[PDB]
RNA sequence: UUAGCUAGUUGGUAAGGUAACGGCUUACCAAGGCAACGAUGCAUAGCCGACCUGAGAGGGUGAUCGGCCACACUGGAACUGAGACACGGUCCAGACUCCUACGGGAGGCAGCAGUAGGGAAUCUUCCGCAAUGGGCGAAAGCCUGACGGAGCAACGCCGCGUGAGUGAUGAAGGUCUUCGGAUCGUAAAACUCUGUUAUUAGGGAAGAACAUAUGUGUAAGUAACUGUGCACAUCUUGACGGUACCUAAUCAGAAAGCCACGGCUAACUACGUGCCAGCAGCCGCGGUAAUACGUAGGUGGCAAGCGUUAUCCGGAAUUAUUGGGCGUAAAGCGCGCGUAGGCGGUUUUUUAAGUCUGAUGUGAAAGCCCACGGCUCAACCGUGGAGGGUCAUUGGAAACUGGAAAACUUGAGUGCAGAAGAGGAAAGUGGAAUUCCAUGUGUAGCGGUGAAAUGCGCAGAGAUAUGGAGGAACACCAGUGGCGAAGGCGACUUUCUGGUCUGUAACUGACGCUGAUGUGCGAAAGCGUGGGGAUCAAACAGGAUUAGAUACCCUGGUAGUCCACGCCGUAAACGAUGAGUGCUAAGUGUUAGGGGGUUUCCCGCCCCUUAGUGCUGCAGCUAACGCAUUAAGCACUCCGCCUGGGGAGUA
RNA sequence: GCCGUCGAAGGUGGGACAAAUGAUUGGGGUGAAGUCGUAACAAGGUAGCCGUAUCGGAAGGUGCGGCUGGAUCACCUCCUU
């Protein structure tokens, strides 16, 4: 039993970042294809690339790190988790970092960075913060 | 803790205690109940005033009084300044603040607006311990 | 440390009653209803818009002001009236007070004052309806301790001046001085302007004042502006108050102090004093040279106010949702089974409850904030705006949470082959050791202390040799080695019985995790019931040491240690590390397995995969020590718990 | 005007709860350099601690089970260049 995906997901991520290595394995989800495809679109994933096997995923990644080998992000969390359920109106959505990062949240009309939805003013729930 | 281990209790404080308990006055007269009326300072009747010494490391005759309040409790508490125009039987008005000196007395009691006179002996300090301005 | 409450209660029938529905009340029938999502009780408390604080979330309060509720010496009741079961109405009962011819009768300041009493402490026994608003009147007009206004408190906020400029001689004088001088200090004196404010004389007697009735003239209605119902004009109204304010004249002359000066915290010198007197919010000063006591000078802060006290918030992240922790510092209960609850694998369709989004109504006003305007400015007031709902209705979206329906297997569970294990219960078996007894041999000793002593021994000990009885745990094996959810499990054989892993993957298709309350198990000791007691061993006896030893020491020695059934229900019950799930460098072993290659045959060898079981260690983490795939790392869900020590696990 | 139901106040009775009081009494906090003994802190001079039992003026002791948070010595076995 395991009580969330995206802290799965978050997890490995960031420990992957602790040791440096470009490839990681971890079973895919329609949200989670779409926030790896956003995490690339930022510029923070060098490539996406799904797979099928039996049966869901696995969803392979290839990380990004400097010419100097130095970790992009300086932190990477959820907020919305289990229990305690968070939500997000268009104006109070939050500016994390500012331009510096972005805000993954998921709305009535699909998943986007925190940007296109205080645009379109429609806000939705909050998955995690990055940056 | 954990979210809904927090709902279902109301996250209880540490409530504290006062530092005058004695800021409180039972009801006067016509009445056996303890009232809670709250003061900046009682008055008294001091039945006896005596002296007695602190702990170590300080060493010194210093000079304190029991007084009867107005709740008809009984406190002590110790007289400041050169001179005290106190005795058996002497009403006197007090507040609150407590003294290193030796536990059983945390009051002291103001020198000038009841039967306790102020003293002329200080110039500094005048609009303490009663002394008025002189000239 | 408030667990059961409720009998008109709950439901019905019928009727009555109430403006109305209603056990609202009656009679009949029924036994339900309320309660862990906190009933009932107890204790306190009027509530709210808001106020204070805080960056914010929050915390505390319910003073003025407005809304709602409850009450009018205490208890009961009802008439009037639309509206009362009535604050300055009535009756009764009750307490109090008072008059009387003693027969009986009069009142209810939690209304304004004002008065007593209580307290630390909170004020005129004011003028008046000029305005607003009330009750009545046809109106004029009446009435109104609402209210307008005046007054007292430095109670609060704000502002306000207590002169300015020139002026050194560093005057005098005070303080200190290393005896030169320095400090106060342009400070003072003095010269020149000034009058904040004050004092006088005048004006204005300012606004707030709008008006009602009264005559001219006009529209609706009546046959008839004859008269009536409607808008203008002109006449006419100030308690504040002769105010506010203004003009002109005069004087720096009436108008300034409080706290602190060791650090926190800005501000030092002399003297007195010498653990005395005293200071003290904390750290702490002072027993003869106190920058901390007191005083003087000087200085800093602040100001018509200043300091103390009490209270509240912040600081306090010191209740941590934002924003805490639980190895050692307080904090993981002993553990297990599991209800309620919380949480939820993967995909599709669908609903649109949550969520997002728009509109509508509403969130009184005053208040906070913003912008502007007006009181000379500010305070203040007004205006308008924004803001404010866990708000209702309704139009849309469907990723996510949720509801429904349909698919999958990777989680969990089962299935087939296996593996091992001190896993639990009942019985029996073997031998040694021990104890007692008996016998033969056999003597002067045996026994014990660091030294001894106690004790045993001529009735022949010990011991030796033999055989016999007793009760009690099983030598090597034994290992950081395994089983068991902990507490535990080491003698063997059988009977019955619970668990674990690997492989398999055919199978059920999320059935899962945490889990309050509840239940059971639970070390040794302790207890109830009956036996057995060979050893060992609390209490106890002797001796010895020891100043003394009822302790350690030596020799005995009961309960007990044993069994059988119940009883209790704690522990440093530990890994001082809660359970479940996923991820993150290594090497080295151990226990029960599996796949593959090397060998004629692997059983000899190696690699790989498991799961536990260890160590060294990187990243990271920690108060550090240490943790490191057997995390105290990186996260999620759930449970338990802590908010200084002593009191005290005490009452 | 009488009678009937309801009816407060009042009296009677029994309980429940709260607060003061009370001879004495038990334990605790504190105070003079009080006395007795020194168990604990090191191998604390008999290792300590935890529970229970029992003894003792007392700190404490003892017995039984447990832990290291124990040291002089020494881990079966294992790790380390």
């Amino acid at each position: 039993t395991m009580t969330d995906p995206i802290a799965d997901m978050l997890t490995r991520v960031r420990n992957a970042n602790m040791v440096r290595h470009e490839k990681l394995e971890l079973p895919a989800s329609n949200i989670k294809k779409e926030i790896a495809e956003i995490l690339k679109s930022e510029g923070f994933i060098k490539n996406v690339e799904y797979v099928e096997d039996d049966k869901q995923g696995v969803l392979r990644l290839f990380l990004k790190y400097g010419q100097n080998d130095e970790r992009v992000i300086t932190g990477l969390k959820r907020i919305s988790k289990p229990g305690l359920r968070v939500y997000a109106k268009a104006s109070e959505m939050p500016k994390v970092l500012n331009g510096l990062g972005i805000a993954l949240v998921s709305t009535s009309e699909g998943v986007i960075t925190d940007k296109e939805a205080r645009k379109r003013n429609v806000g939705g729930e909050i998955i995690a913060y990055v940056w | 803790p954990t979210i809904n281990q927090l709902v279902r209790k109301p996250r209880q404080s540490k409530i504290k205690k006062s530092d005058s308990p004695a800021l409180n006055k039972g009801f006067n007269s016509k009445k056996k109940k303890f009232t809670d009326l709250n003061s900046p300072q009682k008055r008294g009747v001091c039945t006896r005033v005596g002296t007695m010494t602190p702990r170590k490391p300080n060493s010194a005759l210093r000079k304190y009084a029991r007084v009867r309040l107005s709740n008809n409790i009984e406190i002590n508490a110790y007289i400041p300044g050169i001179g005290h125009n106190l005795q058996e039987h002497s009403v006197v008005l007090v507040r609150g603040g407590r003294v290193r000196d030796l536990p059983g007395v945390r009051y002291h009691i103001v020198r000038g607006a009841l039967d306790t006179s102020g003293v002329d002996g200080r110039r500094q300090g005048r609009s303490l311990y009663g002394t008025k301005k002189p000239k």
